């Protein structure tokens, strides 16, 4: 009831992954904590009027 | 489940545009687009001055300059392959087993890998006229594309029959390109698109690397682009992929382009810009110098495991960079790339860029090291594999070259290898050189040598009259000391042979002082007791063995006997060519060859010869002297295959003039070493300085550098006279067999050095 | 003495700095989405059209890459199940 | 096991227009050249690199 011993299976394709720069992550989180605060503040002044 | 996975699949038809076969070298397609494929061997690009590449680019962008239609295409295709097809040759003689198994051991980590190069030139009673309009506009541009490459031994593939079946020749390139294997593909009675795949692809959701499920193993595969070009087009900038340790397909594509429109591509260009450059650029093409086109070059290399193509990858790019064409790894359009490789495939290009076509030509010159043809040899598999300095190996008569730099040792490595093919040989030798290896391989080898017995005498001949023609014209050859021959002479002479050759006179009793009792003054120095009375005059006077040799080292310093010693012996051998494979060898061919009896017997049974599997390899040590008379001229250019040694001492006149030998050629041979072992094959028009090498290196077998020396077979091939004047002394003491007396010999060899 | 290579190359047929071919198919969409939710959304076209030159001008033929992807690897059925993208030989075209 | 040869010359030229002399120019690892009022650019150049 098993994968057949010795055959060829699925693809040994499917392991790849893509590689992340290092920096890409930490970076990006920042600069989305900035953009968000200024918008926040944004929608407090567009509520606030 | 089985059948509602199977009919909800794509089949690889959707992607394979071609069709029935219209004619015997051009395949249809679907869409009408008829094409031909064009393998080519590549001229050798190593061994030319650099200004005479562009000349070869300036010839070939001249003959493609006047035919380029403005609805052509070019696929070149140069598919770095490793070669399984050369096979494992059985053997008899002992020290060739040992030589042979020795040679195999020392290519253990070599690059086994041969270079296919290769072009694809691409184009109901009105679909017929469409039918007959592009076959043949398709045929002239294929007698011109073969006209034009002479220098380049191209070869149109075309339809060849095995077994009262169709086997196509382009449809085994084109599947190797969809499959990665050569499966030799049938012409059945579908179309070609329905059953040209044999192996199911895969390709990698998110990557650059696919994989083929076959029956014989997977291969991985991993496609490459280029995409930035530089202010250069060097020629032949794309060799470098040439030396590659890992074995791919390269590809290109030029889509011929109308001079409207490649005109209003080189102005938006300049309009862009906006001074000289484009200038010229513009007027050149106005006056009809070069003709643009699209272009797309993508690399595939072949693997095993998805790392190591990924590597080999990598070292593409590394090498595609150092020549300064900035490679990017296609990884969104592998699939696209892979389906763009198949010939007649525009819509599956992933970046069409227009490029000069000058520059087309720079980037696919058809260079190529030279490698020869492992199978379909009109004997069968290649004779020997040689190293060559470039490093991609050359699957391999006159040698030339002063002595004593291998020109023995080379002769007896290639007689001595040559013994797959169970070759009759002949071998002509000086200073009894040759005597060990014809001893060694097992056949009669006659030491011919003053004041002894000759040994062999014309007593006992078969009476026929064509023999009696024979036996007549060498009593009147013989015949030279006395004077000159009269026609009485003449009368005389037959009146002899005749009655001395009667069914009245018994065979034993047949001799050249016998004939005297039937110039009778003259032929006394030649019967026993005279001066030359050792050779013809012998009481008793050939199909036993195989390999034969004869030794004429004293017959230099003779003038007369030249002519009778070659003579008898040639005809001997002429009765042995009735078909089997044959393989005449000589050593400093002219002098044995200085008479002017029988070059026009030489000639005509040369073109006679030449059918039923006949061979001549010469050989030379001073090719200064032999040019020069009228004899060696007809066979140095009847020589196929020269090779050609090195020499301290060079002149231009003779090499150039006589060989069929190029500037550069010379000079890389006067280049040379005054002992390194190195020689320059010249096959035809292609050339390799390669070098068949016997020096100390490592095996790999059991964990163990087990240390092997060819020495031990070059004191036996190398020429000795010292030594061959003990290997007779020892053979004179055990003369029982060459497999059996070879290990005593070697025995004494040890004891000696 | 290298043969000159001129930097017209892929300098694709462009208006704007934009190829024909996907700027249309810009301007298809947009027209899209004025006919369908609001005509105030012509002021859709500038943001991406720009970015669309930027896109362009940096890497010649993007759009021509992105159109073989969608064709050819996102239609393909099984991805899934074989763990890779993949045709069959035998030509299955769902006849008997 | 440790072998070495010295060899030496008065007259570069006369040397390596000889066979023999070829291979122990081409075999000697440490050149040391002397000067002489008489030069010539073949010798010098071709034969010992």
């Amino acid at each position: 009831q098993e994968r057949i011993e010795g055959e060829y299976g699925a693809s040994e394709l499917a392991s790849e992954r893509r590689p992340h720069t290092p920096g890409a992550r930490t970076l990006l989180m920042v600069l989305l904590c900035v953009i968000a605060v200024v918008l926040v503040t944004l929608s407090y002044k567009a509520y606030k009027v | 489940e089985s059948r509602k996975l199977l009919a909800s699949e794509t089949p690889v038809g959707q992607f394979i545009p071609y069709s029935h076969h219209v004619t015997d070298t051009i395949i249809s397609t679907k869409n009408a687009e008829y094409l031909s494929v064009w393998k080519i061997d590549g001229r050798s690009h190593q061994s030319a001055s650099e200004a005479d590449v562009f000349q070869w680019i300036r010839e070939l962008n001249n003959t493609l300059r006047g035919i380029s239609s403005a609805n052509l295409s070019l696929w070149t295709h140069i598919v770095r392959r490793r070669v399984y097809e050369y096979p494992d040759a059985e053997f008899d003689n002992v020290f060739c087993r040992q030589l042979d198994e020795k040679y195999r051991e020392s290519f253990t980590g070599y690059n086994l890998m041969v270079n296919d190069l290769y072009l694809t030139v691409v184009y109901p009673d009105q679909k017929k006229h469409r039918q007959e309009s592009c076959i043949k506009a398709l045929e002239d541009i294929n007698r011109t594309l073969g006209q034009s490459f002479k220098r380049y031994g191209a070869e149109l593939l075309s339809v060849y029959e095995k077994g009262g079946h169709a086997f196509s020749a382009p449809l085994e390139f084109l599947a190797r390109l969809v499959n990665g294997e050569h499966i030799p593909m049938p012409i059945c009675r579908d179309r070609f698109s329905d059953y040209m795949a044999v192996n199911r692809p895969m390709f990698s959701k998110w990557g650059e690397v696919g994989e083929l499920r076959s029956l014989t193993g997977l291969r991985r595969f991993g496609m490459l682009e280029i995409r930035e070009y530089d202010d250069a087009t060097e020629p032949g900038q794309l060799n470098v992929l040439l030396e590659s340790d890992y074995e791919f397909v390269l590809t290109h594509s030029f889509s011929v382009l109308s001079r409207p429109a490649a005109k209003e591509y080189l102005q938006r260009h300049q309009k862009n810009l906006i001074i000289e450059e484009i200038d010229e650029a513009l007027n050149q093409l106005i006056s009809g110098h070069f003709v643009m086109g699209e272009h797309h070059c993508t690399l595939t290399v072949y693997g095993e495991t998805v790392q190591q193509v990924r590597d080999n990858l990598a070292h593409a790019s590394a090498a595609m960079l150092d020549v300064a064409v900035l490679p990017k790894p296609v990884d969104l359009a592998l699939e696209a790339g892979y389906w763009a490789q198949l010939p007649a495939n525009w819509q599956w290009r992933p970046r069409p860029a227009p490029i000069t076509s000058l520059n087309f030509l720079s980037f696919s010159p058809f260079h190529n090291f030279m490698s020869g043809k492992p199978t379909g040899n009109p004997w069968g598999p290649a004779v020997t594999i040689l190293k060559t300095v470039s490093g991609t190996p050359l699957y391999f008569t006159m040698l030339i070259g002063q002595s004593s730099s291998g020109k023995t040792v080379l002769l007896g490595f290639l007689l001595a290898q040559a013994q797959k093919f169970k070759p009759t040989i002949v071998a002509f030798d000086k200073d009894r050189g040759m005597e060990i290896s014809i001893r060694a391989m097992g056949g009669r080898y006659l030491p011919l040598k003053t004041g002894e017995p000759s040994g062999f005498n014309p007593f006992q001949l078969p009476p026929t009259h064509a023999n009696l023609i024979f036996l007549k014209q060498f009593v009147k050859k013989l015949a030279a000391a006395g004077g000159e021959v009269t026609h009485r002479d003449e009368e005389e002479i037959d009146q002899a042979i005749t009655a001395m050759m009667s069914d009245s006179i018994d065979k034993s009793l047949r001799r050249l002082s016998l004939l005297l009792q039937f110039v009778h003054a003259r032929l006394v120095k030649w019967c026993e007791g005279g001066d030359y009375g050792w050779l013809f005059d012998n009481p008793t006077d050939l199909s036993t063995h195989q390999i034969y040799g004869f030794d004429i080292t004293e017959f230099l310093d003779n003038p007369e006997a030249r002519t009778p010693v070659m003579m008898y012996l040639l005809y001997r051998t002429e009765s042995m060519i009735d078909g089997r494979r044959f393989m005449y060898v000589f050593d400093e061919f002219w002098k044995p060859l200085q008479d002017e009896y029988f070059e026009d017997l030489a000639k005509n049974k040369q073109k006679t010869i030449r059918k039923q599997n006949g061979i001549f390899v010469f050989a030379t040590q001073e090719p200064s002297d032999a040019l020069e008379s009228n004899i060696a001229k007809t066979l140095i250019q009847q020589c196929a295959t020269y090779i050609f040694l090195a020499n301290p001492k060079a002149d231009y006149e003779d090499y150039t003039q006589g060989f069929k030998l190029t500037d550069s050629e010379f000079e890389l041979v006067r280049g040379l070493g005054e002992f390194s072992r190195r020689f320059l094959i010249k096959q035809g028009d292609q050339s390799a300085l390669a070098e068949m090498n016997l020096g100390k290196f490592r095996t790999i077998v059991d964990g163990e550098t087990v240390e092997r020396d060819f020495d031990d077979e070059l004191l036996v091939l190398s020429g000795t006279p010292d030594n061959a004047e003990i290997a007779e002394s020892i053979i004179a003491e055990v003369g029982d067999d060459p497999a059996v007396w070879l290990p005593i010999f070697l025995d004494r060899v040890k004891a000696e050095r | 003495e290298a043969f000159p290579l001129f930097k017209g190359a892929t300098r694709l047929p462009t208006i704007w700095g934009v190829p024909m071919i996907p700027l249309m198919a810009m301007v298809m969409g947009v027209a899209v989405i004025a006919l369908t939710v609001s005509i105030w959304w012509w002021a859709l076209v500038p943001p991406l059209w720009f970015i669309m030159a930027q896109i362009t001008k940096n890497d010649d033929k993007a759009f021509r890459i992105w159109w073989l992807w969608i064709d050819t690897k996102f239609r393909n059925r099984n991805k899934g199940f074989w763990g890779a993208s993949s045709y069959s030989p035998a030509n299955y075209r769902k006849r008997r």
